[PDB]
């Protein structure tokens, strides 16, 4: 098995630029990795204080005085015990899938492979992180690995859900970078239509009161101004923390600020 | 049977298994009877799982990887005989597979100095050694099946074919069939292929319980006694052996009439093929017709053989399927 | 990695960062340097070790060394009206260390 | 730094083309030149003879260089001196005079013409 | 002291296949043979010059595939202009698709596969030993020229040069004519005279040589 670590070009991910201009690994090598984790810093104050306290406890000697206790009680095991458990599990068990697990996995593969088509058609450029049959076999392997922990002789939907969630956290998150704006040929008319629609919406709707997506579609599209990409325009306006809020199961669109 | 689709490539492999008839001609020449196939395609397209199958099903097969091979390791190497004391030659991969097949993987990743040697073996089918006082010509008559990747990660349809493949033209001319395979996203294809793969991954060998790891050790018991329908693999091996050793078909006029019309139609057209068409396409039609004639267990080449060869080469060059 | 003249086996030989174990390595004109040569000290600056996998030798060495480097800014001179990232060519991975 | 630079030109001229082809074909047609005198004369002039410079060369050389400076670098004058002293070694002599410097300046200015 | 292949073939033919891929190290020898035909030898303290009079038959492969509507022949191949100028004759054989020619080519190729014998035709294959006997006998023969014959050569050359001054165009022709072309005209008339004739060369021999050279030159379009 291969465990690899690397940095992007320019050092940081530089979320302002395209994903293809940030990852120098070709599609040939990136298809052989079951899980890819893109790691970023969020610079939050609470997390920074928690990490600072955790790191200072390590240096001042307060680490060991805690750790042994948990390793004693019920929550941690030593390296040698975990090594012996790993070797016992690998030499004793080799689980198998159930008929319902295959049905749940096939639909997830179809969904995650459909999404890539819409993303590639919208961005009019090929995806840097690929989704292939190896990505289905990876989820199968993760399901069986999860089953291996409990020495279970069969893998079921309980393990399938966790494997799917891990795959969504690892690879689908990396694929779905969702660029706010790249100023490329894709959405070229949108470069002005975004401001046009923002002005039309902010003149129609004062700082109070709300509207609906149904009305904001029907009436603003009867004039043939539809672009099929306005789904994320509302979210981008929401990102300003003032223009748009979504409430009531996403039905209600509320004007909250300038 | 564990690969979903790729019917035409599987037909081409079968035609490779039953090679053509070699013609010895004056001036010390021979027309090659081997069929050489190249596969260029996108990542994860089951290119490498067919080479492994050819390794197992064929009578003689030698496996090679581009980056882990050398020119002196493919043709021959000068060594010494400890027992007697002379200096001798040791066979390489190409010459060890005489009347066999060589399966090369990651063919584009091979160094240039390495790629010249394979050229000569593909052209003359002979190796020339003129080193250390050993002047010899070695016979190497092998069929080549190869798999490669385009210059970029994936095949681009908005660029000319020669830009996509980094291989030179001289090397590319020596392959009978070049198959460009592409993975296209379609919901029905995904639903079928995912179902097939999930069905495959749920196979239990007889005599094993659920959750029992496979004991691929044999417990040191090497041997007990020391010496729609599908067909089983040993029967296929017997069929291929019998066809190769018992039938030698000869060409006929009415098949030539079909071959010439197909060649003339293909040459004079404005369709943009993934590979250029040249005077060596006729020899490919003849070889494919001879192979299909061998498949039928007949001593003559018929019109149906020419039609099948024409359909296969039209699919390969055009994709008109 | 060198072939031993006597034993005729591949062997490891030292370097600047290994000669200065528990010492100091000084690198003058640190910006007028190839990127491939500069990137070789990434492991030694933080993990304080060197890992080699060449010609059948798979080993990890130890380099507990401190680095004091001197460089020149872009244009030879520092522009006080610009941030640091536009006065040097080095990126974050080496500036953080 | 090359003392003399010559440009060889080939222009489509009927007279020149015919004259060249004529003697080329005459050479191919089958029907005042010493053989080894040159080698011995060259050796004699190179191994025994050493000329000198007189004021007659001074008067011509200085004014010739100045007239050329009426973009001639100082390399030009040291080129004229060498050519004049080499011509003096020919037509066997032991000293330079006006003829040698005139031939040298004519040669170096015909070089300038190209 | 081991001589090369160029030295080995004296009064013979050197067939250099795949001349495009051959390295400049051999290009030095090819350059020097056409100039003086006397190979200087390696620097292992022997200072030897060896006779290497030979004729050259080269086969070329155009750069990146086939002919290109790029106008310059120098663009089609890597070979320098100076190297190509020393060659007596250049032949371009471009593969142009024509519906008539493909039919006869396919029929000719397939007849050989059906029956191993070559297709019988009114053309008679002369016996090869007779080929060798006549070729050697012609080689032993020594022509001779006259003053009257070479006079028309001057007119031919001046007409060719007056064409070449305006022949400089976008696509056709390779540079301009050189006196080496005049030399090669006589050199080719030599062989055509040796073929059947003796003593003085016929005037129509020059016409035949000029026709062959002109067809080779016109092969640039074809
Ligand atoms: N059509 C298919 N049917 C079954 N399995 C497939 C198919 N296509 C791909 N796979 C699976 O994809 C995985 C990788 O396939 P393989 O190694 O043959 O790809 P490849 O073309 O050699 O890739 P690469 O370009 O990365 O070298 C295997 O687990 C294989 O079973
Ligand atoms: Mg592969």
């Amino acid at each position: 098995s291969v465990l690899a670590a690397a940095n992007p070009i320019y050092g940081r991910y530089d979320d302002l630029k395209s994903p293809g201009d940030n990852i120098d690994f070709q599609t040939t090598i990136l298809s052989r990795f079951d899980m890819i984790f893109i790691v970023k810093d969020d610079h939050n104050e609470e997390r920074d204080i928690s990490i600072a306290n955790h790191v200072i406890n390590i240096h001042t000697g307060n680490a060991n005085a805690m750790q042994n206790q948990q390793e004693e009680n019920g929550s941690e095991i030593s390296i040698e015990k975990m090594k012996r458990y790993i070797t016992y599990c690998r030499l004793k068990c080799a689980p198998r899938l159930s008929p319902q697990a295959a049905e749940k996995l096939s639909s997830n593969f179809v969904t995650i492979r459909k999404q890539l088509l819409i993303n590639e058609l919208e961005s009019t450029e090929r995806s840097s992180i690929p989704i292939t049959i190896r990505q289905l076999e990876a989820i199968i392997r993760i399901t069986e690995s999860l089953a291996k922990l409990e020495l279970s002789p069969i893998a079921q939907e309980r393990h399938v859900d966790e494997a799917i969630r891990l795959f969504q956290a690892s690879t689908m998150d990396a694929a779905s970078q969702d660029p706010i704006g790249g100023l490329n040929q894709a959405s070229g008319t949108s470069l002005s239509e975004i401001r046009r629609f923002e002005q039309e919406l902010k003149r129609r709707l004062p700082i109070g009161w709300s509207t609906s997506y149904q009305t904001l579609r029907r009436e603003f599209v009867d004039t043939h101004r539809f672009s099929q990409l306005a789904l994320d325009k509302a979210l981008y306006a929401l990102e300003k923390h003032e223009t748009i809020q979504l409430r009531h199961q996403g039905q209600n669109i509320y004007r909250s600020g300038v | 049977p564990s690969i979903y689709g790729h019917d035409h490539i599987k037909k081409a492999i079968l035609l490779m298994l039953m090679g053509g008839v070699e013609k010895n001609l004056e001036n010390g020449s021979h027309l090659r009877g081997d069929i050489n196939i190249l596969m260029v395609g996108d990542p994860s397209t089951a290119k490498s799982q067919l080479l492994r199958f050819v390794l197992n099903t064929a009578s003689l097969a030698i496996a090679t990887t581009g980056r882990g091979s050398s020119g002196v390791g493919l043709t021959a190497a000068v060594t010494t005989d400890r027992e007697t004391g002379e200096r001798r030659l040791e066979a390489g991969a190409m010459v060890l597979a005489d009347r066999g097949v060589v399966c090369i993987d990651e063919f584009d990743k091979m160094t240039d100095v390495d790629r010249v040697a394979i050229h000569e073996v593909m052209e003359q089918q002979t190796v020339t050694i003129a080193k250390a006082g050993i002047h010899t010509t070695l016979n190497a008559r092998c069929s080549v099946i190869a798999a490669a990747n385009p210059v970029f990660g994936q095949y681009d349809v908005n660029r000319d074919p020669h830009q996509n493949i980094a291989l030179p033209d001289s090397l590319l001319s020596r392959f009978d069939l070049l198959f460009v395979v592409t993975d296209d996203i379609n919901e029905i294809r995904d639903r079928s292929i995912s179902e097939h793969v999930l069905r495959t991954h749920r196979y239990l060998p007889p005599g094993y319980l659920e959750g029992e790891p496979v004991r691929e050790r044999l417990n040191l018991s090497l041997a007990v006694g020391e010496d729609p329908k599908l067909v089983t693999i040993p029967f296929l091996r017997k069929y291929v052996q019998y066809a190769k050793e018992r039938v030698i078909p000869q060409l006929t006029q009415e098949a030539i009439n079909v071959i010439v019309k197909n060649y003339t139609d293909l040459r004079n057209d404005d369709n943009t093929k993934k590979s250029p068409i040249t005077a060596r396409t006729l020899e490919t039609l003849i070889r494919l017709a001879t192979a299909h004639a061998k498949v039928r267990l007949s001593k003559t080449v018929n019109k149906v053989d020419a039609k099948v060869a024409a359909n296969l080469l039209r699919f390969a060059l055009l994709g008109e399927d | 990695v060198r072939k031993d003249p006597i034993t005729k086996e591949w062997t490891l030989e030292g370097g600047a960062l290994v000669l200065a174990d528990k010492g100091v390595c000084l690198i003058d004109e640190f910006d007028k340097m190839n990127d491939q040569d500069r990137t070789s000290i990434h492991e030694a600056m933080e993990q304080q070790s060197i890992s080699i996998s060449k010609a059948g030798i798979v080993t990890t060495l130890q380099a507990r060394c401190s680095i004091i480097a001197a460089a020149n800014p872009n244009g030879g001179r520092y522009n006080s009206t610009l941030p640091l990232a536009q006065n040097v060519s080095l990126t974050e991975p080496i500036l953080s260390r | 730094r090359f003392d003399l630079v010559y440009l060889v030109l080939d222009k489509v001229d009927e007279k020149n083309d015919r004259e060249l082809a004529k003697h080329l074909t005459n050479l191919y047609l089958e029907d005042v030149l010493p053989v080894e005198f040159l080698t011995m004369y060259i050796s004699y002039a190179k191994e025994h003879i050493h000329p000198i410079i007189t004021e007659a060369a001074k008067t011509e050389l200085v004014r010739a260089y100045v007239g050329m400076r009426k973009t001639a670098t100082t390399r030009q004058l040291e080129s004229m001196i060498r050519l004049a002293e080499a011509h003096a070694k020919m037509k066997l002599k032991n000293v330079v005079e006006l003829e040698d410097v005139q031939e040298a300046v004519r040669l170096i200015r015909s070089a300038i013409k190209d | 002291l081991e001589g090369g292949a160029l030295v080995l073939a004296d009064n013979g033919i050197c067939c250099i296949d795949e001349f495009d891929k051959m390295d400049e190290s051999d290009r030095t020898a090819i350059h020097e043979v056409m100039e003086q035909q006397t190979i200087s030898i390696s620097k292992a303290g022997i200072n030897t010059t060896l006779n290497a009079r030979t004729s050259i038959l080269a086969a070329a492969n155009p750069l990146y595939g086939r002919y290109n509507p790029r106008l310059s022949p120098l663009d089609n191949i890597n070979l320098p202009a100076a190297l190509l100028s020393r060659f007596d004759i250049l032949f371009l054989m471009l593969d142009i698709p024509s519906r008539d020619d493909d039919e006869k080519l396919a029929e000719h190729v397939t007849y050989v596969h059906m029956h191993n014998k070559q297709p019988d035709l009114d053309f008679t294959p002369v016996e090869p030993s007779k080929m060798r006997e006549y070729i050697a006998y012609a080689k032993t023969k020594r022509p001779v020229m006259s003053e009257a014959v070479n006079d028309y050569v001057v007119q031919a050359y001046i007409r060719l040069r007056q064409d070449s001054k305006r022949e400089m165009d976008s696509k056709f022709s390779f540079g301009q004519a050189t006196p080496r072309t005049l030399l090669g005209i006589i050199r080719l008339s030599q062989a055509l005279a040796k073929l059947r004739l003796a003593d003085m060369v016929d005037i129509d021999d020059v016409e035949e040589a000029l026709r062959l050279v002109r067809v080779s030159k016109e092969s640039l379009y074809q």
